[PDB]
């Protein structure tokens, strides 16, 4: 198998438009995920709140839907709770809160797209493993 | 306590020794290298290349499940990627 | 002829059937205390709440154990690394419930064993010997410090130290493998090499010497009677032994110097065991064995499992089951 | 319990002092060759 | 003085590497077993038998490479290259697990050759054959573990695979499935191996610390001559030392050295027997009296009950991946799990 | 005066020759990328 | 009489070459201090916490006040560069003196100068060299005080407002406090000297030890050992080495425990959370998360009948539940705002947990000091992804190993010194075998 453009093609927005990531993007998003996110989100789970994972199906039910590049980019700038009701920048890394989460300081707009794209691609490769936890290791 | 062979420390301090073996040693290293770099090793031994463990939309292991058709089973798996 | 000099002369006397000495002044009492408490606890102690969850574990023969399953159970997780002598309990009933005997035994035993090592130096000095037998014994002793003290220090609790039991020993090593992947730790690997190799070299040396005993007896008597205690001549023929072994491999892979050979016999197991003691002692601080989990992936990013991943599956089954009522939160951080 | 604690403290101190004073009583000299 | 005696002369000549009649069996088979292992760990996969990468070529390192066992579907096939599974196709032979039987069988015959070599050299040199006798313990372990054990089970698949981590996996299998640590034949083996290591360290240390002063130098090694008739260390001082430290001591150098042979060899023979039992799943798994009480009494808990829950974690969590041919599917809700974890 | 080619010589090259060839192959291997 | 592999034993009575060795070796030590710091700085990235980055020297410097500001934010890296450079340069000076004395200088010193020359058996001269070095060391300890009190202060994790550099103006002089640490039990909730939890006590102890070291340095230059001391010890170079090996061993073990438990002089902002700290932090994290969902964390009975979130310690104190019950002796700046007199105060817990404390607990929980030898972070069953091993695990394990081997070295050389001193380190005299002149045991 290989990392074809189909696997690299992910929704850009709710309206249904899509975008095809380069492999360079995917690899760069993976590295930036490790740098900024994996300490809590290794494998697509959430160590500090296991009830919420990064599986595409969970993100699609989030309010603002997050199963797309735009949703995820926005989340990294102004994260909300799953129902959208409250902003949580104060305890979740985001550009809005890079003062207190300094790893977010050096992140450009295209970095966020890479991070977002990796999150959306990875369950297409690993399936159940991504966000499934130790049961699938 | 010797049996009449030339001492090892005699041999590898010798000029004839190194004159022959500065050729033979790199040449083998290089052969070994090319055995892999050409991809021959994969074909000789049947080892999957990184892109041929699975079909694209597939995550089943191509597991041999028969004793006397095992050889055909593997071939059936190999063609399932071409 | 002064009263204190008389005592000092009895303490260090080389004419006592067992040597006492100054290290022994500490060793005799502390080993007696440990031994007596252990024998009584192994037979009759009631169940001990090892993990502090009010889930008492039966370890003694009288409460339904046999020789293989019995243990003196580690002291309660609720105590941690706090000191729990008898006089800190409201009653002996309380001290028994919380695992006090385990603390008494291991602290006396570690002291007494440490003095055992010193006693070995000490009599070597009084007898005009060379000093380093005690250095060989430091390998086992360091190993006992690891599983009884160092590992409990690093994890925060004597409740995770090795039980004084046969099956408790096994529990310890299973749970160690899931929390530390010790098998994949090179210092455990070296200890296996010290211990397999020590047994190998034990057999080698005993068979090579035994192979080259000089005829001194008839077929109808043990050849052992061909050696007499304190004879000055060697009882085997090391040149015959060297001649066999060097042809079995090749000449320069065999010792012809007895002093080097016996030094090698001493060095190999002692050092592999040092490392394995060091292995336990550093996993006490969670510098764990190699982790190759999902290290091989294919061109798409599928995981390609290796035998390390299979190990991990086993390790998971040990992790999720151990101390099954003791975790409320997702990570077993200690 | 305090009686027991007292006793252990006294027993232990006694043995530790034997040990210290024992080794301060010319221990290097208690060997079979050169005593000094 | 015909051809057999001429060949004998030549096989038995004193050269850097002695050959003998035994060398005809030993040297090919040992070379091939070693060769097969290095070849497979460098170039050969386990994708089609195990679903595993297992060579350097594939990404594995020294700890995770292995020549893995054939697939369970091969049964106990000899998996000859010219046999009916591979049909002379070297490539398919490799992918089917052919190198495992290749190594095991040549290894077996190499061990026979090696032990014959100990017999042959001992006879030519005039010693007694106790080193050959001591080597039976390695042979018994190898045959019991690598050949007898899978022969009682369904296939070679369940034999140990030749690799560092694969063997680690073998140890863990035997805990979860066979409860092998509870086996008194394993326990005597452990006592033999540890007893031998102790004997080794304690005997070397003793000799080195009861040396006679036979030279002026601070390196005491020099002060030995291999031809001297005199014992190089005091058996009498050693005996007094140990009698007074430990209560008993050896007094007979011949018994001492025979004991060093006896202990590790006996220990390994004992464990071989236990493994024979495990070929049949004749395990020391349970204590019936404990299970009867524990079933009736939910407050009864021993280290024995605690380890069986560990064994049960191992079986359910490891079997789908470790036995792919069984197509085990365990949904999350069936996996045994403590709280939180 | 020593012979060149011996039994010893054969045993040595029997092991030495594929060792290096195998070392070459494994060295190339560190540059494979998925 | 020594072999190449015991070759340095040849230097025992060559006081000039032995100076070369000691001084050359000091230069390697200064070199490594220098080079490692420059390496750490070349790799350092300030957006990242130090403990995500493999640093062990930079955190020692930061802890002394240099280069950091409020909360441990790195403000200025130039102090780091300076420390490495100066150490580095200084190692060439030590290297030069070192190889000069070992190769070209006078082989022995005692002919060239009665002052620098020494005989190991000169109990007076040995105590004078010891006394000089004590004084040096006393000066060493005062330099720390001087920094704390006159040249900038020290990093105080406990400073209100997140931690900050703070000048120490009332160092603790009370001997009941200073020497009282020396008398606390090493066991749980006591921790002997590892429990020291404020810079006032740290700085006052160094005043004491500075003076005590100068006093004793002075004492030992003016005295010779009394007769009981003369008869208790072996007087030889190898015996002196063995004494110092014992002490370095003991000291290494102490350091191991220091870096594992102490979050005051090993601030967690820099070194990562302690094991107890991280474990406590997880219980905090899920207490916070669950209370936000509506759980009443004080009345929640867990599966064992013990509280799921909160329980009592054996002496009554309200503490976190689950396995971290073992870790209730932990104290840290993010947690103490919740402690009332009876332990964790349930009304503060319901009302006064701050975002910054939620952040800190999550961060410490997810940076617990568990990791693989190839630096995969987390429990041993975790997948690859996070490249992390806590500085505290690196520093604890390394120094436990060195402490261990230095105890073995102490036994080696102490035993050998005793035997050489008595004349049987080379073996038993065949013609005078002590045992053959004793009666038999039976
Ligand atoms: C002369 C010869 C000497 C003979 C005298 C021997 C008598 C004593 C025997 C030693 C027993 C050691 C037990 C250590 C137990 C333990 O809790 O030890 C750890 C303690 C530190 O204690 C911890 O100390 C902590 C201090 O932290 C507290 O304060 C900190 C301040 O920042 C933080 O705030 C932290 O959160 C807070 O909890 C807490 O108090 C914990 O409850 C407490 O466990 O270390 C210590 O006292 C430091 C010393 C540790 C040395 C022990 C290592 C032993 C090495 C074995 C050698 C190997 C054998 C070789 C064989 C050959
Ligand atoms: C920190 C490590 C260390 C140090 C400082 C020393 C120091 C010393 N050793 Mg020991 N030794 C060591 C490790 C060390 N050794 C180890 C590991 C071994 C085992 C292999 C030995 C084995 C050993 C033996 C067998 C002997 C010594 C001897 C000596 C002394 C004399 C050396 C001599 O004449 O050589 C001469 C060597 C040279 C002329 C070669 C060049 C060496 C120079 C110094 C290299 C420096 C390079 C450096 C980059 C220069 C920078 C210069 C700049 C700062 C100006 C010297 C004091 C000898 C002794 O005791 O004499 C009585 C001796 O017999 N040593
Ligand atoms: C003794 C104290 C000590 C400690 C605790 C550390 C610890 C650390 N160093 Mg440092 N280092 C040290 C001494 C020390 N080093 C020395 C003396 C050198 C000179 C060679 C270095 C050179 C050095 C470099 C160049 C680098 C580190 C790095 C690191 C980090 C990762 C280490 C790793 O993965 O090891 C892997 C584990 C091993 C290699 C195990 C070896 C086991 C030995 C051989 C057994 C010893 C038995 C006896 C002593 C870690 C924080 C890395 C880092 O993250 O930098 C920012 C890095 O790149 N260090
Ligand atoms: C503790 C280490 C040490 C010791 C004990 C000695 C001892 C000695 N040296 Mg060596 N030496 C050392 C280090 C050491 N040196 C270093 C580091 C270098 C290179 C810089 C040298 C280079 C050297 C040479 C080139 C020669 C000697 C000579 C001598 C002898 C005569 C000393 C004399 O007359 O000066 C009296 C003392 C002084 C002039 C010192 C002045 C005050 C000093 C410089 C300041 C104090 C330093 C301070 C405490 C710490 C450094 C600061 C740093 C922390 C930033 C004496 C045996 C001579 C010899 O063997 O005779 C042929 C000789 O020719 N030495
Ligand atoms: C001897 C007592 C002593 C103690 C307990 C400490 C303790 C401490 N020091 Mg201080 N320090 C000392 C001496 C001491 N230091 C001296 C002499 C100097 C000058 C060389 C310094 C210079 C210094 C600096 C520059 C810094 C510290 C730092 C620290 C702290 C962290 C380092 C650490 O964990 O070391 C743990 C301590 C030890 C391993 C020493 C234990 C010694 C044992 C208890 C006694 C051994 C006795 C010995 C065997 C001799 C016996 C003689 C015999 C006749 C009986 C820690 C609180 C750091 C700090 O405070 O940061 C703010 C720091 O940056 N210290
Ligand atoms: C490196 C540090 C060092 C070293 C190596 C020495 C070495 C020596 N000192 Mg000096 N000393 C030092 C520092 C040092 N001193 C300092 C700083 C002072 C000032 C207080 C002194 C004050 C001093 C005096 C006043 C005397 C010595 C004496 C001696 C000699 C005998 C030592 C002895 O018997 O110890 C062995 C120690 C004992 C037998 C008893 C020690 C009891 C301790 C407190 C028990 C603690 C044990 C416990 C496990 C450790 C944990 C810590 C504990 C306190 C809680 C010896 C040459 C004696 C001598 O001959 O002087 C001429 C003497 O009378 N020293
Ligand atoms: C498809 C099938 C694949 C497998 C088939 C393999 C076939 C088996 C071949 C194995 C035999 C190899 C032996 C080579 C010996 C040789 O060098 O002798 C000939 C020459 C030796 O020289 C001599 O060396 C002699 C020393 S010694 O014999 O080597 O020890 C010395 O005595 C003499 O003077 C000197 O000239
Ligand atoms: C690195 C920049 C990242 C990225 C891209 C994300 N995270 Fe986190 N995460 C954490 C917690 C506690 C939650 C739940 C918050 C809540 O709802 O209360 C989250 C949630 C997310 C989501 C949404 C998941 C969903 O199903 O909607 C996403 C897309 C996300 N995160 C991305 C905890 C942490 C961390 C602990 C300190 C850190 C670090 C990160 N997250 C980092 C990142
Ligand atoms: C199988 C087979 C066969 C055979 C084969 C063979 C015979 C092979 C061989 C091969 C070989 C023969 C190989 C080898 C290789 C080797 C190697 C690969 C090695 C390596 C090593 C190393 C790596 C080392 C290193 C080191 C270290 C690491 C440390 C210490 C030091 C040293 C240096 C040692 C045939 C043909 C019959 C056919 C069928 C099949
Ligand atoms: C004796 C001896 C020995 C040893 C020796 C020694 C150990 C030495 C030392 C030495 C040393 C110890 C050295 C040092 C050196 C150093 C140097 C020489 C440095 C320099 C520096 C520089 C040049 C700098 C620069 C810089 C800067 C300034 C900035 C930053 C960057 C840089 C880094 C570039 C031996 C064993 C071998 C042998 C025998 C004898
Ligand atoms: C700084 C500081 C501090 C303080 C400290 C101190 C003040 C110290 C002290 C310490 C000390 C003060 C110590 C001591 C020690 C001692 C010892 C270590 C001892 C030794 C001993 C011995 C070794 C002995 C021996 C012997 C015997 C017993 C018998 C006879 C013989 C002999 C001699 C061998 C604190 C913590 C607050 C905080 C932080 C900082
Ligand atoms: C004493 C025992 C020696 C036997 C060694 C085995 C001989 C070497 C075997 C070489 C076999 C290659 C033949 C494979 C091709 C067979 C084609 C087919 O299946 O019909
Ligand atoms: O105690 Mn015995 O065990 Ca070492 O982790 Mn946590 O804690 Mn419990 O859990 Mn897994
Ligand atoms: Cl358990
Ligand atoms: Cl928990």
């Amino acid at each position: 198998a290989e990392l074809t453009p189909e696997v690299l093609t992910v929704p850009l927005n709710s309206e249904g438009k899509t975008i095809t990531l380069t492999e360079k993007q995917y690899l760069e998003g993976k590295r930036l995920f490790q740098y900024a996110c994996a300490s809590c989100h290794v494998g697509g789970i959430t160590k500090t709140n296991p009830s919420l994972d990064l599986r595409t199906e969970t993100l699609a039910l989030a309010t603002p839907p997050r199963d797309n590049i735009e949703g995820l980019v926005d989340y990294m700038k102004n994260p909300t709770t799953y129902d959208g009701e409250q902003e949580i920048a104060e305890v979740h890394p985001s550009l809005r809160s890079a003062d207190i989460f300094p790893k977010m300081r050096n992140l450009t707009e295209k970095d966020l797209v890479a991070i977002a794209g990796h999150i959306l691609v990875e369950p297409k490769i690993l399936g159940d493993k991504w966000g499934g936890g130790k049961v699938y290791y | 306590g010797t049996t009449g062979e030339r001492p090892f420390s005699d041999i590898i301090t010798s000029v004839r020794y190194w004159v022959i073996h500065s050729i033979t040693i790199p040449a083998l290293f290089i052969a070994g290298w090319l055995f892999v770099s050409t991809g021959l090793a994969y074909d000789v031994f049947g080892t999957p290349r990184p892109d041929s463990y699975y079909a694209q939309e597939q995550r089943s292991i191509p597991l041999v499940t028969d004793r006397f058709e095992a050889k055909q089973q593997v071939e059936t798996f190999l063609e399932q990627l071409k | 002829a002064n009263l204190w000099e008389r005592f000092c002369n009895w303490v260090t006397s080389t004419d006592n059937r067992l040597y006492v000495g100054w290290f022994g002044v500490i060793m005799i009492p502390t080993l007696l205390a440990a031994t007596i408490c252990f024998v009584i606890a192994f037979i009759a102690a009631p169940p001990v709440d090892i993990d502090g969850i009010r889930e008492p574990v039966s370890g003694s023969l009288l409460y339904g154990n046999n020789i293989i399953t019995g243990a003196v159970v580690p002291s309660s997780n609720a105590i941690g690394l706090h000191f729990y002598p008898i006089w800190e309990a409201a009653s002996l009933d309380e001290w028994l419930y919380n695992g006090g005997p385990y603390q008494l035994i291991i602290f006396h035993f570690l002291l007494g064993a440490s003095c055992y090592m010193g006693r070995q130096w000490e009599l070597s000095y009084r007898l005009g010997m060379r000093p380093w037998i005690c250095v060989a014994y430091s390998a086992p002793l360091a190993s006992a410090f690891a599983v009884f003290l160092i590992y409990p220090i690093g994890q925060g609790s004597f409740s995770d130290g090795m039980p004084l039991g046969i099956s408790g020993t096994f529990n310890f090593m299973i749970v160690f493998q899931a929390e530390h992947n010790i098998l994949m730790h090179p210092f455990h690997q070296l200890g296996v090499a010290g211990v397999f190799g020590g047994a190998l070299f034990c057999a080698m040396h005993g068979s090579l010497v035994t192979s080259s005993l000089i005829r001194e007896t008839t077929e109808t008597e043990s050849a052992n009677y061909g050696y007499k205690f304190g004879q000055e001549e060697e009882t085997y023929n090391i040149v015959a032994a060297h001649g066999y072994f060097g042809r079995l491999i090749f000449q320069y892979a065999s010792f012809n110097n007895s002093r080097s050979l016996h030094f090698f016999l001493a060095a190999w197991p002692v050092v592999g065991v040092w490392f394995t003691a060091l292995g336990i002692s550093t996993m006490a601080f969670n510098l764990n064995g190699f982790n190759f989990n999902h290290s091989v992936i294919d061109a798409k990013g599928n995981v390609i499992n290796t035998w390390a991943d299979i190990i991990n599956r086993a390790n998971l089954g040990m992790e999720v089951m151990h101390e099954r009522n003791a975790h409320n939160f997702p990570l077993d951080l200690a | 319990m305090e009686t027991l604690k007292i006793t252990v403290y006294i027993v232990v101190t006694f043995f530790v002092l034997l040990f210290v004073f024992g080794f301060l009583s010319g221990d290097p000299a208690r060997n079979p060759k050169r005593k000094d | 003085r015909g051809w057999f005696d001429i060949l004998d002369d030549w096989l038995k000549r004193d050269r850097f590497v002695f050959v003998g009649w035994s060398g005809i069996l030993l040297f090919p088979c040992a070379y091939l077993a070693l060769g097969g292992w290095l070849t497979g760990t460098t170039f050969v996969t386990s994708w089609y038998t195990h679903g595993l990468a297992s060579s350097y070529l594939e990404g594995c390192n020294f700890l995770t490479v292995a020549v893995s066992t054939p697939a369970n579907s091969m049964g106990h096939s000899l998996l000859l290259l010219w046999g009916p599974e591979a049909q002379g196709d070297f490539t398919r032979w490799c992918q089917l697990g052919g190198l495992w039987t290749f190594i095991a069988l040549h290894g077996a015959f190499g061990l026979i050759g090696f032990m014959l070599r100990q017999f042959e050299i001992a006879r030519l040199v005039g010693v007694r054959p106790y080193n050959a006798i001591a080597f039976s313990a390695p042979i018994a372990v190898f045959v019991s573990v690598f050949l007898i054990y899978p022969l009682g089970q369904s296939s070679w698949f369940f034999a140990p695979s030749f690799g560092v981590a694969a063997i680690f996996r073998f140890l863990l299998f035997f805990q979860g499935f066979h409860n092998w640590t509870l086996n008194p034949f394993h326990m005597m083996g452990v006592a033999g191996v540890l007893g031998g290591a102790l004997l080794c360290a304690i005997h070397g240390a003793t000799v080195e610390n009861t040396l006679f002063q036979d030279g002026e130098g601070a390196s005491t090694f020099r002060a030995f001559n291999p031809t001297q008739a005199e014992e190089t260390y005091s058996m009498v001082t050693a005996n007094r030392f140990w009698s007074q430290i430990f209560g008993i001591a050896f007094s007979n150098k011949r018994w001492l050295h025979f004991f060093m042979l006896f202990v590790p060899v006996t220990g390994l023979w004992m464990s071989a027997i236990g493994v024979v039992g495990l070929a049949l799943n004749l395990r020391s798994y349970d204590f019936i009296s404990q299970e009867i009480r524990a079933a009736e009494d939910p407050e009864f808990e021993t280290f024995y009950t605690k380890n069986l829950l560990l064994n049960e974690g191992i079986r359910a969590w490891m079997a789908p991946q470790d036995q792919p041919h069984e197509n085990f599917v365990f949904p999350e809700e069936v996996l045994p799990r403590g709280n939180a974890l | 005066s020593y012979p060149i080619f011996t039994v010893r010589w054969v045993a040595v090259h029997t092991l030495a020759v594929p060792t290096i060839f195998f070392l070459g192959a494994i060295a190339a291997m560190q540059f494979i990328q998925r | 009489g020594f072999a190449w592999w015991a070759g340095n034993a040849r230097l025992i009575n060559l006081s000039g070459k032995l100076l070369g060795a000691h001084v050359a070796h000091a230069g390697l030590i200064v070199f490594w201090a220098g080079a490692m710091t420059l390496f750490e700085l070349a790799h350092f990235i300030p957006e990242k916490p130090m403990y995500e980055q493999g640093l062990i020297l930079i955190p020692h410097i930061a802890t002394l006040g240099w280069g950091v500001g409020p909360g441990g934010e790195v403000v200025d890296t130039f102090p780091f560069f300076v420390v490495g450079v100066v150490h580095l340069i200084s190692s060439a000076v030590l290297g030069f003196g070192g190889v000069y004395h070992a190769i070209r200088g006078p082989e022995t010193l005692e002919e060239y100068s009665s002052f620098f020359g020494y005989d190991w058996k000169d109990k007076n001269k040995m105590t004078t060299i010891l006394g000089f070095h004590l004084i040096v060391l006393g000066i060493g300890a005062l330099l720390l005080v001087a920094k704390a009190m006159f040249f900038g202060g020290l990093y105080d994790t406990w400073a209100p407002g997140g931690g900050d550099v703070r000048v120490i103006t009332n160092p603790t002089l009370d001997p009941r406090v200073i020497f009282g640490y020396l008398l606390k039990s090493p066991f749980g909730g006591e921790g002997w000297i590892v429990s020291v939890n404020n810079l006032e006590d740290v700085v006052g102890g160094h005043i004491w030890i500075g003076l005590i070291c100068i006093a004793g340095g002075i004492w030992h230059i003016l005295t010779t050992p009394f007769g009981w001391a003369r008869r208790a010890f072996i007087w030889s170079g190898e015996a002196y080495l063995s004494y110092s090996l014992g002490a370095l061993s003991m000291m290494g073990f102490i350091a191991t425990c220091f870096v594992w438990f102490n979050n005051t002089v090993y601030p967690s902002e820099f070194y990562g959370p302690t094991g107890p700290e991280a474990s406590q932090a997880q219980a905090m994290t899920f207490l916070i998360r669950d209370q936000k969902l509506g759980a009443n964390v004080g009345s929640a009975q867990g599966p064992t009948g013990l509280g799921k979130y909160l329980m009592r310690s054996p002496t009554g104190e309200i503490i976190f539940g689950g396995e971290t019950m073992r870790f209730w002796d932990f104290r840290g700046p993010w947690l103490e705002p919740l402690r009332g007199p009876n332990g964790l105060d349930l009304n503060k817990i319901k009302n006064d947990i701050q975002p910054w404390q939620e952040r800190r607990a999550a961060e410490y929980m997810t940076h617990a000091p568990l990791g693989s030898l190839n630096s995969v972070g987390g429990v041993a069953t975790e997948i690859n992804s996070v490249n992390f091993v806590s500085p505290r695990s690196w520093l604890a394990t390394s120094h436990f190993v060195l402490a261990f081997f230095f105890l073995v070295g102490h036994l080696w050389h102490a035993g050998r010194a005793r035997a050489a001193a008595a004349g049987f380190e080379k073996g038993i005299d065949r013609e005078s075998e002590p045992v053959l002149s004793m009666p038999s045991l039976d």
